[PDB]
RNA sequence: UGAACUGUGGGCCACGUAGUGUGGUGCCGUACCAGUCCCGUCCACCUCGACGUGUUUUGACCCACGCCCUCGUGGCCAGAUACAAGAAACACGGGAGCAGUUCGCAUGUCAUGCAUGGGGGCGUCCGUGA
RNA sequence: CCUGGGGUUAUGUUGGUUUUAGAAGUCCUUGGGAGAUUAUGGGGCCGCGUUGUUUCGUGUGGCGCGCCGCGGCUUCCAGGAAUGA
RNA sequence: AAACCAUGACACCCAUGAAUUGGGGAACAUCAUUUUAUUUAUCAAUUUACGUGCCUACUCA
C-alpha cells in the first residue's frame, strides 16, 4: 500500500520533467505537499499550480517551466543539527553553489539556507536543483 | 409595542433606527403573508449591519439571527427576503446566523476534544452557504500563481445565472467584511463534466 | 511499516518596483467591420462612420518600511469574549533585616522602656483541572 | 446572575452549660439577561360542514415575490448537531 | 521435481497499432407519448455517427 504521500507526489513530478511535460497531475494532497511546492516555487523552479477540491484528499496540477533537473524525498527523515549541513550539501547536492535541502523546524517548512540565517536544525524532508 | 418582540431582549431598551425599522417590516409580515403566517412568531433576529463601496451602487443589508432558527429561516427564505427587499429600495437583503469559532489550540490532547462546528474552516463555509442560499456551490479551486498570491473561485450552477448574476459583485463584499478573505465567483454549465461557462 | 482533515489574519499611509482587469485621456501611420460605386459570375478594385493596435494616467496583485487592530463575529465605549493550575479563590506576624510600593508630643517608667508609635509585586499553607 | 421565604471566632483569662447568626446542603418563589439547533409534537372532550423591487437597452424587454378543513380545553414528550467516506 | 516466467509480495508513473475472454453503457429491439455574434480566435460551449440475419402454424420483451 501507499505510506508516504509526500515521496509519491515528488516521484511524479520528477518523472514528467524527465519526459518533457508541461502539466503533472498529482493526487492526494496533503498540507506537506503544498509546502513543499510553494518552496520550490518562491525559487523559481515550477511555476503556478491549482488544487481542485472533491471533498475528499484534493488533487494538484503543477505547471513545468523546464528548469528542474530533479527532486526527491529522504526515507527516513533523518534528524539534522544546524552544524550537519555541510555534510547533507556535499553528499545528495551538485555543488555548493546552487541547489536547496528542505527541511522541517519548529518555525516551519524551510530550506536549508533560511534555516541557517534563523539558527534552526530539524528532519530532512527532501531536495530539489 | 409588540413589535418589539421581534428582537433580542437585549436590543429592546434603546434600538438602532435600522434594527427598528426591520422589526417593523417583520411585525408586519407576520400577520399580513399567508406563508409567512406560520413560522415567523417564533423568529427575532440580533442586529442589523449595513455596508456599502463607491461601486456597487447598491447597499448591502445584513441581518445576523440565533443559530436556532437555522431550519426555520431555510424554509422561509427566498420569500422572506423577496419582501424585505420591496420594503428598503435600494438595498440588497442577506440573512446570516451567528456563528462561534473556537481557537485553534496547541496541545494534541486538547485538539481531540474541539467540537468540528465551531472550527474556523467549517464556519466560514457555512456563512458562504448562508449567503446564495436558494443556489449551491457545484466546485471550488484554489490558484497559487508565481508570486506569493492564492485566490480562490467558487462555481455555481448556471441554470441559477439568471437570478443570482446581479447580486455577485455584493456578495464578495459581504463575505470580504465577514471573514476578512476574498472569493471569486464563476459559473458551470453541465457540473458532472466540471465545463465552466464563457 | 502504515491514507486525508481542525491553521498561519486584516487595515492605513507613504514609493521604487509590481502582474492583471476595468474604466478615463488624446490617438500620425497600419489593419479590421459597416456603407457608396465599380468589375466578375471560378479567382478584382475606389471614398467614408465606428472597432482596434500603440500612448498616458487610474485600480487591483507583488516586494521592500513604518503605524494600528477585542488580531473572525458579537458585546462594551471597571464587568463579558477569549487566555492564563508560572492561574483563580481562602488564610498565616513565628510572612518583607521595623508588616514591602503606590494613588516633640503620646504609651511604659521598682526597667540599659537607653524601648515602641484603590490597586499591584514578596514568602508559606488549604480547597479548585474535564 | 440576583431577593424573599421556609424547615470557628468575639463576650477580661482558663474550665464547663446555653444560645444569636452565618455558611452549607434541601424544598418553594419572585428580577433579569443567554442557549449549537423552531414552546406549535401526540391524542381526546368534541361541534360544524364534508403592483413592488431589480436587470436591460424616458421607454421597451426580461424580473421574482405576492395578487378530513376550522375551531376552545386538557394531559404526556430530550430525542437533530454528528470532519469526510 | 528443469515444483521454471530458472524473474518474492504490496503501492505510484509510463509511448504506439492490430487482436481475444467475461461484465456493463450507447446503439438495435420492446414499451410509453448560454448569451450570442458588425469589428471573432493563445489551447473552444457539446466531434456521441451507424445498420443486418433467425424468430411459438418457447430455459425468448
Ligand atoms: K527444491
Ligand atoms: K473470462
Ligand atoms: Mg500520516
Ligand atoms: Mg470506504
Ligand atoms: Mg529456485
Ligand atoms: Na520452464
Amino acid at each position: 500500500t501507499m505510506m508516504s504521500v509526500l515521496a509519491n507526489a515528488l516521484r511524479c513530478i520528477a518523472g514528467a520533467e524527465r519526459r518533457g511535460k508541461r502539466q503533472v497531475l498529482i493526487r492526494p494532497s496533503s498540507k506537506v505537499v503544498v509546502k513543499f511546492l510553494q518552496v520550490m516555487q518562491k525559487h523559481g523552479y515550477i511555476g503556478e499550480f491549482e488544487i481542485v477540491d472533491d471533498h475528499r484528499a484534493g488533487k494538484i496540477v503543477v505547471n513545468l517551466n523546464g528548469r528542474l533537473n530533479k527532486c526527491g524525498a529522504i526515507c527516513p527523515r533523518f534528524d539534522c543539527t544546524a552544524r550537519d549541513f555541510e555534510k547533507w550539501v556535499k553528499n545528495i547536492l551538485p555543488s555548493r553553489q546552487f541547489g536547496f535541502v528542505v527541511l522541517t523546524t519548529s518555525l516551519g517548512i524551510m530550506d536549508h539556507e533560511e534555516a541557517r540565517a534563523r539558527n534552526t536544525g530539524g528532519k530532512v524532508l527532501g531536495f530539489f536543483y | 409595542q409588540p413589535h418589539l418582540r421581534k428582537l433580542r431582549k437585549l436590543k429592546r431598551a434603546n434600538p438602532s433606527q435600522e434594527e427598528e425599522s426591520v422589526a417593523r417590516v417583520l411585525f408586519e409580515l407576520e400577520g399580513s403573508h399567508k406563508t409567512l403566517r406560520a413560522q415567523l412568531p417564533r423568529f427575532h433576529i440580533n442586529t442589523v449591519r449595513t455596508s456599502s463601496s463607491p461601486r456597487h451602487k447598491k447597499t448591502a443589508m445584513i441581518i445576523l439571527y440565533p443559530l436556532r432558527f437555522i431550519m426555520l429561516v431555510r424554509k422561509i427564505q427566498r420569500t422572506l427576503t423577496a419582501e424585505l427587499e420591496k420594503r428598503f429600495p435600494g438595498n440588497i437583503v442577506v440573512l446570516v446566523a451567528q456563528r462561534k469559532i473556537t481557537k485553534r489550540p496547541n496541545d494534541v490532547y486538547k485538539l481531540q476534544q474541539v467540537q468540528r462546528s465551531r472550527t474556523s474552516v467549517a464556519v466560514f463555509e457555512n456563512i458562504l452557504n448562508d449567503l446564495i442560499y436558494p443556489c449551491d456551490v457545484v466546485g471550488r479551486r484554489w490558484r497559487y500563481r508565481t508570486d506569493g498570491s492564492k485566490l480562490m473561485k467558487v462555481f455555481l450552477d448556471a441554470r441559477d445565472r439568471k437570478r443570482v448574476e446581479s447580486r455577485l459583485p455584493l456578495l464578495a463584499h459581504v463575505y470580504k467584511l465577514l471573514t476578512h478573505r476574498t472569493v471569486t465567483f464563476g459559473f458551470m454549465w453541465n457540473p458532472k463534466l466540471q465545463q465552466v461557462s464563457s
